[PDB]
């Protein structure tokens, strides 16, 4: 029935090993820093590079 | 008495700094925001246009000659100071017929003013009432029509100091009727049809929901129609009494007039720009 | 019966330890040193008008100049970014629309909306290449995998992988409490992740067809779901005026971002390129701007007559621009 | 090169194109139709005559008319239509919703609820009493009291300005009139003027609702221009 469809899922779906938090805030900290280089919004573009104005 | 003099020159410019202050606001509120543009709202820019055009043109030039009494600038500058001042009142005023007329079509016919009035209409009839106003008022001044033969009057023409009005029955009739009399009788028609629509609404919501939990479209109308009648209507009705007959009335009191006519403009954009989006356009302009 | 409800209380409470334990510091914490990013100022570049009505949804080209924009009026406009002018108008059989979207191969544009039907239209041939049927209720959102196969996100809290060519559902995926109204699809075809009208946000595997995880951070329903430019994160938007970015590895909430100025939801939310500033369209006349690592607004973007209802950034990351209720579109930068 | 001439072309085309189509919509009016299953509603859209939609025209104006098939989140994209029709069965004071509730107070929570909708703030609700013939031989004869059911009716009384339809009972026009002071209650509560309902009663019989629609879709449009200008 419906009760086994959702006992089952959530049994199948707490297996799975879960990462430190502390690996994942610096894994995306480590992106953020290195892709800020190529990030047109967050930094000014010049008036050349920028196609808009 | 010189402190009258000052007293004069100081009431008019506080009248020209309220008139271009208040009209440079409505127009630049219409402008930068792009939720205003209205079709309704191209009429209340075009009557926002002709009072500012007035204020910047034909007030200080009337103050000043007020104050000095002469006319220091050339013969051909006063008539042109003349067809603007004629120009403006008149396009003025048609203008609020316009929206009076715009506002009857609105209640009257719901359905049909959806597709009745477009933003290409509204180019063409406020094209159309601009030039209208034009017609009455630069065509007769230019081509010296409006000219009287009156001895004082065509003596002074020539001279440079005699600036002030003067006409002949024809060209004041036809420009007081075409100006105010016609928009006068439309306007008040269409209001009253408006108001008897506005109360027959009354009573079917009375009828309706009455039993559980017409002063505002009074007062409405008063705000809306008062300011006009009573700022234009003794203006017109002494033009025509004073043409009619020359001894009628003074020059002083007919000065008076036509400056009541000239800051009741500056009403005009409190009386309609009072919307709860013009309210908060203007403060978020301050 | 009732015995098997046990279990289904003891797993959810040996689930909830353990992202407990996981936890053991705060993203917070670890950002505190990092540089703030500064006060950031946009300007409308252009604004896009020629729509009849409100806009709800929209969705970049795969280079960053095509635009595609549904409204309510049943015409679907195809912007050209670059020169703000219209390229194809396209009318429906239905008036009302909920979702619009781009093919990366630039050749198809999928809409759905009330009508349960959803439209495939042949941009390089528009007439209506298919109509996929099935769904039961209103398509919150629609994206294309690929050319060939597209995904849903209908109102029946199924959202089911679509097949153009076949014309059938290859794979419905059930199991959304309440109605689903937000889908976005990660970097690589293989996962994509759908926010419902319940509290509860879902990943989705399309290989297997099974939720692998369920976030439930938020109290009201979520309307915007964007994954983090790597493809390891995702943030969404709710009607409670929070909007929280969760981890898929650590099967945890990281940041919410919140401000007691604002008591309105969140209608669209997109991140922009290298995953730095957190866009979203709030409830509000206005949108604002949220630092992804420091929770701070850095910049609001405002000039909106009405409810700002989409956004998105462009793939390359060279501009964003926001449908509102308006219907005026607004590309900033 | 000529990519840009080829652009602007088809611009002006598009733009001639979304003129005409900007014209033709503002020309119609929208309506929701939104009321119970067991409403009869089908009956009163044939009347008139995923998701279904009606058109039909009186005095050269366009109604356009759509009939949709929990809590309801679709409700956000009718927020600009010029009326919703709401259909209520008069009749469905003694029955209750299967798996049990009365059907008239559930269609008394959905007004309140779509009434009060934050979205929904400025479109007036056109409100239909289908069924009025059950109704009347309901409360004519058989052994169900409108009180037990509804304690408020044992204090109600018929209003003195209310107007009776000829040739009809007195024990049926409070039960109709108790009825629609429900619906009136819960509207007139709320709203600042902006938007109305207006009541109806109707049955299967009557053809002559399709000129009500359109009364009420003039009346709408002149109290939204009133109050725009200030005049209401
Ligand atoms: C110089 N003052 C003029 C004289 C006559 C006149 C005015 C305005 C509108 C008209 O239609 C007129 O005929 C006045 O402003």
């Amino acid at each position: 029935a419906q009760a086994r469809k959702l006992v089952e899922q959530l049994k199948m779906e707490a297996n799975i090993d879960r990462i430190k938090v502390s690996k994942a805030a610096a894994d995306l900290m480590a992106y953020c820093e290195a892709h800020a280089k190529e990030d047109p919004l967050l930094t000014p573009v010049p008036a050349s590079e920028n196609p808009f104005r | 008495d010189e402190v009258w003099v000052v007293g004069m020159g100081i009431v008019m410019s506080l009248i020209v700094l309220a008139i271009v202050f208040g009209n440079v606001l409505v127009i630049t509120a219409i402008a930068k925001f792009e939720r205003l543009q209205t079709v309704t709202n191209y009429f209340i820019t075009s009557l926002a246009c002709a009072d500012l055009v007035m204020g910047l043109a034909v007030v200080p030039f009337g103050a000043a000659h007020i104050l000095t009494k002469t006319w220091t600038f050339g013969n051909f500058w006063c008539e042109f100071w003349t067809s603007i001042d004629v120009l403006c009142v008149t396009a003025s005023i048609e203008t609020l017929c316009v929206i009076a007329v715009d506002r009857y079509f609105a209640i009257t016919s719901p359905f049909k003013y959806q597709s009745l009035l477009t933003k290409n209409k509204a180019r063409v009839i406020i094209l159309m009432v601009w030039i209208v106003s034009g017609l009455t008022s630069f065509l007769p001044i230019q081509m010296h029509w409006y000219r009287a033969t009156h001895q004082e009057a065509i003596n002074c023409y020539a001279e440079e100091t005699c600036c002030d009005f003067f006409t002949n029955q024809a060209y004041a009739i036809a420009s007081s009727i075409v100006s105010f009399y016609v928009p006068l009788v439309i306007m008040v028609f269409v209001y009253s049809r408006v108001f008897q629509e506005a109360k027959r609404q009354l009573q079917k919501i009375d009828k309706s929901e009455g039993r559980f939990h017409e002063h505002k479209a009074l007062k409405t109308l008063g705000i809306i129609m008062g300011t006009f009648t009573l700022c234009w209507l003794p203006f017109f009705i002494v033009n025509i009494v004073h043409v009619i007959q020359d001894n009628l009335i003074r020059k002083e009191v007919y000065i008076l007039l036509n400056w009541i006519g000239y800051v009741n403009s500056g009403f005009n954009p409190l009386i309609y720009c009072r919307s709860p989006d013009f309210r908060i356009a203007f403060q978020e302009l301050l | 019966l009732d015995q098997l409800r046990q279990e289904a209380e003891q797993l959810k409470n040996q689930i909830r330890d353990a992202r407990k334990a996981c936890a053991d510091a705060t993203l917070s914490q670890i950002t505190n040193n990092i540089d703030p990013v500064g006060r950031i100022q946009m300007r409308t570049r252009r604004t896009l008008r020629g729509h009849l009505a409100k806009i709800y949804a929209m969705h970049w080209g795969t280079d960053s100049r095509l635009l595609v924009s549904a409204s309510q009026d049943g015409k679907l406009i195809i912007w050209d970014s670059y020169t703000t002018n219209k390229v194809h108008a396209i009318p429906l059989r239905s008036s009302w629309v909920m979702t619009c979207a781009y093919a990366p191969s630039g050749n198809y544009v999928a809409c759905g909306g009330l009508d349960n039907i959803c439209s495939i239209y042949n941009l390089k041939t528009v007439r209506v290449s298919r109509e996929l049927a099935g769904h039961t209720g209103y398509l919150s959102c629609c994206r294309f995998l690929d050319d060939n196969q597209i995904v849903t996100s209908s109102g029946d809290t199924t959202c089911a992988l679509w097949d153009i060519e076949t014309g059938q559902q290859t794979t419905t995926f059930t199991g959304h409490t309440g109605d689903v109204m937000s889908l976005s699809l990660a970097p690589d075809t293989r996962l994509f992740v759908s926010g419902a009208c319940d509290a509860s946000a879902k990943l989705w595997d399309v290989r297997e067809g099974m939720c692998r995880q369920t976030f439930t951070g938020h109290e009201s329903d979520i309307n915007a779901i964007c994954f983090f430019p790597n493809g390891n994160a995702f943030a969404t938007g709710s009607d409670d005026a929070t909007c929280r970015l969760f981890d898929l590895r650590a099967d945890q909430e990281l940041m919410t971002y919140s401000h007691d100025n604002i008591i309105c939801g969140i209608t669209s939310v997109s991140f922009s390129k290298s995953g730095r500033l957190l866009l979203a369209g709030y409830d509000d006349f206005n949108c604002n701007v949220w630092d992804a690592l420091k929770a701070d607004r850095a910049g609001v973007l405002a000039g909106h007559d009405n409810r700002v209802s989409c956004l998105g950034v462009t793939d390359d990351g060279m501009a964003v621009a926001t449908g509102s209720w308006d219907s005026f579109l607004k590309i900033w930068n | 090169r000529n990519e840009e001439k080829a652009q602007r072309e088809a611009n002006k085309k598009i733009e001639k194109q979304l003129q005409k189509d900007k014209q033709v919509y503002r020309a119609t009016h929208r309506l929701l139709l939104l009321g119970a299953g067991e409403s009869g509603k089908s009956t009163i859209v044939k009347q008139m005559r995923g998701i279904f939609e009606t058109k039909f025209q009186v005095d050269k104006v366009n109604f356009h008319m759509f009939d949709v098939g929990e809590r309801r989140k679709w409700i956000q994209c009718f927020n600009d239509v010029t009326a919703i029709i709401f259909v209520v069965a008069s009749s469905s004071y003694n029955m209750v919703i299967r798996e049990q509730t009365n059907r008239l107070q559930e269609a008394l929570n959905l007004f309140k609820s779509i009434w009060n909708n934050r979205w929904l703030r400025t479109i007036s609700v056109i409100l239909f009493l289908n069924k009025q013939d059950l109704l009347a031989e309901k409360v004519l004869a058989g052994k169900s009291k409108i009180e037990d059911y509804f304690p408020e009716f044992a204090r109600y009384t018929t209003p003195e300005d209310a107007t009776p339809e000829p040739g009809e009972d007195p024990r049926v026009t409070r039960a109709k009139y108790f009825i629609r002071d429900e619906f009136l209650r819960i509207s007139t509560a709320s709203g600042d003027g902006r938007h109305y309902c207006y009541p109806h009663f109707t049955c299967a019989v009557d053809t002559e609702n399709i000129r009500r629609v359109f009364n009420d879709c003039r009346d709408i449009i002149q109290r939204m221009h009133l109050r725009q200008y200030e005049l209401l």
